[PDB]
């Protein structure tokens, strides 16, 4: 309460200035949430010739605000509506425009060392690392719209039958996510009708690429979608569409969705089940529906199948989001509760609903649970959900999992080790790699393969110079793949981590929080349900999500592209590609669009020749609008 | 008390590795190699470890 | 500023009380 | 065509005891039995409830006396609310473990050739221990390539043992993970086992036993300081490793001062709150 | 022929449903269960009315058409033999 007063102050503040930064105080709205502020606010702008600043508002409100907050606006300007302008802003807050920009720059920007993928295939002997390699190529090529490596290797392809026929398939929605320009057409391509038929596993991996291409991002595809759902025969596509509809209207609270959804999830199949519980979580997203938590609960406690229990147990987690303290009771029920799984689901839920807010409390329950429970896998989940809570104050997490990583148990070994994996994501701490060093050869194997994955989400993108041992990390990989008298699950550690340490190209990062602050609810989501493979492999397509451009990008006055050119004031070597597999000038010149890295914000510099000025400082980063 | 608890749980396969006779040595001699009777059996002329 | 270091520590105190009742429940469940 | 790495077998509570009970009885004979569930999804095999057969054989082979038996118990039971049918056998190792032997896979085939999912179930009751139950649920695999296809770890948490491996695990026959899934009313049956009734946590001892074990205990603390002093004294006269083997053979006075110490303060808490607590209670 | 449709219950739950003609004997009943189920003849064992049908011809044993037929199979557990 007393913050959101302070910042309603503020705004006032912001108000009465010579030059009121709208930046500021629009960012200032959402964080409290009054999207009739906004709408007011962006309604003067385009009523005074201060185009540049209202797109450059609508830009930063499509980045960093919530789909409800988002419709909430567009509806408000259509209540008013400048009509060229409004259905402009109005392209711009359907994100329309970012996403496109953003599949042009990962197109472009595509340097993809396959050599590597060509030893890792070299070193493949078996289906889990047939399965591992297909995963990573989509990591690597996610969103760049190109598919050589499925595409020469086609014989090696086919070796996979049955489900790693679904997640091969989805790999193709992954590798091409936000090309929702033309998706149904492209789907149609490599699910061909009437070839091959009797596969409901492709048809299945089909539909899951089709709405992995429009994570929360709706519109056409959840009506067809839909239609494909409820003319569904086989359980498998079921299950397929299920997941492609939840992962095409996230956030959405539509009834009929539920409703349809639900019908499927009454009918206790246990792989439709899954899907259709995910999807439930996937779609009530934030809202606190009473009717949907009381037929979740139920569900659980009526049902004989354990794989729709773990289907509801992240569906619910994923009802409670962005909740702070208005999930308590649900803790407390599924908590105290006897079933193992609907306890897992309370730590998801107490993970989802204190994202980001170090509530000193929800740790506390988590540790108790961590130390005191009797199931393991619910230890493994309380570790996890640590890592949600403190991913601001990255410092915090290994001084709470230190201790707990050198852990008898090998599963709250694991725990912890994804815990610092989502807690200093896209980071490269020290610290981090140095509890993740010893324990990468654990005697255990799953626990070497968590650790794999850890290191690959921290340190992804560094270079040789930003952290001294990426290099080590990458010959590990390397040294475990090849290698045969070691495990298998370790090999498919490896392979996934291959592909995440370079993923869609080499430009693009994992911020659980926006540039500005605001937590990414798609990446929240993706990171959990992601973390969800060691109970279903073809989850995995799920940190797509938390693949976010690291681009800075200068558009002009109607919004096109400038040939524009930035100053990096760094040397050539750091803050590059560390190098493509086989005199220092002080300062390096980038090109429009650039890759950059977080960290190459601080010291990114504009040179004054150029005749553009950004609006907005470059520091912050991202996409901006370049005044001239 | 974790590291006890840890040295416990593995505890079950130390202890079905294999045991060690004891000899008593009759001259070291030759390259590397001692002699060593090994009661009740005979001697025999066996090799020596690095340590 | 000093302000800032003020919460800073009243903070690290928080914490360091969350962290010392974990142990102590560590200690109390590794024994059994 | 899958066999999932997933797939489980749900054993509950009275079959678990039935089983154990039923081999610790025949400790030296490979004493079988059959079991009764169904067969949910591809991810389930439950089994609800066991019973022991008529048999005869030696320590090295058993085999069944009478199918009779079988096919009427089956009716009985049927007949009283639990018409499940067969899923498999069980049988017991006395302490070679866990696995499966040439007869064994061939009754076992047999099975399997029945019905396509079957399972064997393997007990050791000797090598059981209180907390811990040696035991293991397995599978033929045929001369076919991977027997069972990977969608997850659940496979791959067990590390088979040494001696399972020798005598042929993942080579003829592959293991599944076992739930030991309960109800509600389970749950708070077994929870109800260990209490003792209300009156016995409001008796008293016999006071005279009491001082006796009391003042017992302090004569034999007497002694134990003596021993204490005397070995204090040392510590500092004894090499670093000498005193790594000063106790073995030897009384130590500091561990048996400890646990004395521990009892008679524990013991004497309990009998004064006892008493304290009555005192009020009644009247 | 006249074959006599019987039915073959296993205890399992599984219905291997076969029609033979009247002169069939347990033995050639035997054998053909073990052919369908490819398990040696030895390992299988028919019971009706609680009475196994030790050898010889059916129709003597009673054995009639629309009859219940319970297949039990040899259970056998050793080291060796």
């Amino acid at each position: 309460q007393f913050r959101n007063k302070v910042l309603r102050v503020l705004v006032k503040i912001y108000m009465n200035l010579e030059k009121p930064d709208f930046i500021n105080v629009c960012q200032c709205l959402i964080f409290l949430d009054d999207p009739q502020a906004v709408s007011d606010i962006l309604e003067k702008l385009v009523k005074e010739d201060n185009l540049l600043m209202a797109y450059q508002i609508c830009f930063d409100l499509y980045e960093s605000a919530s789909q409800q907050f988002l419709s909430s606006v567009i509806q408000n300007l259509r209540t008013v509506g400048p009509k060229d302008q409004t259905l402009k802003m109005i392209k711009i807050l359907s994100g329309e425009m970012a996403i496109e920009l953003h599949l042009q720059f990962l197109i472009r920007n595509n340097n993809t060392d396959l050599m590597i993928l060509k030893n890792t295939k070299d070193a493949v002997r078996n289906s889990v690392c047939h399965t591992a390699t297909v995963i990573a190529n989509s990591f690597m090529h996610c969103g760049t719209t190109s598919d050589q490596f499925l595409r020469d290797n086609l014989e090696w392809l086919a070796r996979a039958t049955n489900w790693a026929k679904f997640t091969a398939t989805a790999s193709l929605g992954v590798i091409h996510k936000g090309h929702e320009k033309e998706a149904l057409q492209l789907m149609a391509t490599y699910l061909p009708k009437d070839t091959s038929p009797g596969s409901a596993y492709q048809e299945g991996g089909g539909l899951y690429a089709l709405g992995l291409i429009h994570a929360n991002h709706g519109g056409d595809i959840i009506d067809y979608l839909l239609n494909q759902l409820k003319n569904a025969s086989n359980d498998i596509v079921r299950h397929g569409g299920s997941l492609g509809l939840g992962l095409a209207a996230m956030g959405t609270a539509r009834q009929d969705v539920y409703d349809l959804l639900k019908t499927n999830l009454y009918q206790d199949d246990a792989v439709t089940g899954e899907a259709a519980g995910l999807a439930l979580g996937l779609v009530m997203l934030g809202s606190k529906n009473a009717q949907a938590i009381e037929d979740m609960v139920g569900y659980a406690q009526e049902t004989q199948h354990e794989k729709i229990l773990r289907g509801l147990a992240v569906g619910i987690a994923l009802v409670m989001y962005g909740r702070m303290e208005e999930a308590d009771a649900l803790i407390e029920s599924l908590c105290r509760d006897k079933d193992p799984i609907l306890r897992r689901s309370g730590m998801y839920t107490v993970a989802m609903a204190y994202c980001g807010s170090g509530n000193n409390k929800a740790i506390r329950r988590l540790l108790h649970v961590a130390v005191s429970d009797v199931n393991d896998d619910v230890r493994r989940a309380a570790v996890e959900s640590l890592g949600f809570i403190l991913f601001r104050t990255p410092e915090q997490c290994p001084s709470v999992v230190s201790l707990l990583s050198e852990s008898y148990n090998p599963h709250v070994r694991y725990g912890a080790a994804m815990a610092l994996g989502i807690c200093c994501a896209g980071t490269g701490n020290k610290e981090a790699i140095n509890l993740l060093e010893p324990m990468t050869n654990d005697p255990v194997n799953y626990v070497r393969q968590g650790a794999l994955i850890a290191s690959a989400l921290i340190m992804i993108q560094q270079t040789e110079i930003t952290c001294p041992k990426v290099n080590q990390f990458r010959q590990l990989y390397s040294k475990v793949i090849n290698d045969k008298h070691d495990d298998v699950m370790a090999k498919f550690g490896a392979i996934l981590a291959q592909g995440i340490l370079d993923a869609g190209g080499h430009n693009v990062t994992i911020s659980l929080q926006s540039r500005t602050g605001h937590t990414h609810m798609p990446s929240v989501v993706g990171v959990l349900v992601f973390t969800q493979f060691w109970f279903w492999f073809p989850l995995s397509h799920f940190l797509s999500l938390a693949y976010t451009p690291t681009c800075v990008i200068g558009l002009n006055k109607d919004l096109k592209m400038p040939k524009v050119q930035y100053k990096s004031n760094c040397k050539p070597s750091t803050f590059a590609y560390p190098a493509p597999l086989e005199p220092e000038p002080n300062f390096q010149l980038l090109d429009n669009p650039a890759r950059v890295m977080p960290a190459q914000l601080k010291v990114l510099t504009m040179p004054e020749t150029c005749r553009y000025q950004p609006f907005k400082p470059l520091s912050i980063g991202g996409i901006i609008i370049l005044k001239d | 008390l974790n590291a006890k608890v840890r040295l416990l749980r593995e505890e079950l396969q130390l202890l079905q590795e294999q045991g060690s006779y004891v000899g008593e040595v009759v001259r070291a001699m030759d390259k590397k190699k001692v002699l060593v009777k090994v009661h009740p059996e005979g001697k025999f002329v066996v090799d020596v470890d690095k340590n | 500023d000093l302000y800032s270091r003020y919460k800073k520590l009243q903070q690290e105190l928080e914490f360091l009380e969350v962290q010392e009742e974990y142990i102590k429940d560590e200690q109390k469940n590794l024994k059994k | 065509p899958a066999v999932d790495t997933a797939e489980q077998v749900y054993i509950s509570s009275l079959a678990l005891l039935k089983m154990l009970k039923h081999g610790r009885a025949g400790v030296p004979m490979e004493v079988m039995g059959l079991m009764l569930g169904e067969f949910v999804d591809d991810y389930t095999v439950r089994v609800i409830d066991v019973f022991a057969m008529p048999q005869s054989g030696t320590g090295v082979s058993v085999e069944a006396v009478d199918p009779v038996f079988q096919a009427k118990m089956l009716d009985m039971l049927k007949q009283t609310g639990r018409p499940e049918m067969v899923v498999g056998w069980y049988h017991s190792h006395p302490g070679f473990g866990c696995w499966l032997s040439g007869v064994d896979i061939n009754t076992q085939q047999s099975f399997e050739a029945l019905s396509e999912r079957a399972v064997a179930v393997v007990v050791d009751p000797i090598q059981s221990v209180k907390g811990k139950v040696v035991i293991d649920a397995f599978r033929l695999i045929n001369a076919n390539h991977e027997p069972r296809q990977t969608t997850s770890n659940l496979g791959h948490l067990n590390k088979p043992s040494i001696q399972a491996l020798i005598h042929g695990l993942n080579r003829h026959y592959y293991s599944i993970t076992i739930n030991y899934r309960k109800n509600e009313l389970e749950q708070k049956m077994l929870l109800n086992l260990h209490k003792k009734s209300w009156m016995e946590g409001l008796t008293l001892q016999d006071y005279s036993e009491h001082c006796k074990h009391n003042e017992s205990v302090v004569k034999e603390m007497l002694e134990l300081a003596k021993n204490y002093n005397k070995a204090v004294e040392e510590e500092d006269k004894m090499t670093p490793e000498q005193l790594a083997i000063k106790n073995v053979g030897k009384q130590d006075p500091k561990r048996h001062l400890e646990e004395h110490v521990d009892v008679l303060m524990t013991s004497n808490i309990v009998q004064c709150l006892a008493a304290m607590l009555d005192t009020v209670v009644f009247k | 022929a006249a074959p006599m449709s019987l039915a073959i219950h296993s205890t399992t739950g599984t219905r291997y449903d076969l029609a033979v003609p009247p002169d069939e004997t347990v033995e050639g009943l035997r054998k053909r269960l073990s052919q369908r189920l490819k398990v040696p003849k030895e390992r299988l064992a028919l019971l009706h009315k609680d009475t196994r049908l030790s050898s010889g011809k059916l129709q003597e044993f009673g054995v009639g058409d629309g009859s219940k037929l319970t297949l039990v199979p040899t259970v056998e557990a050793g080291l060796m033999s």
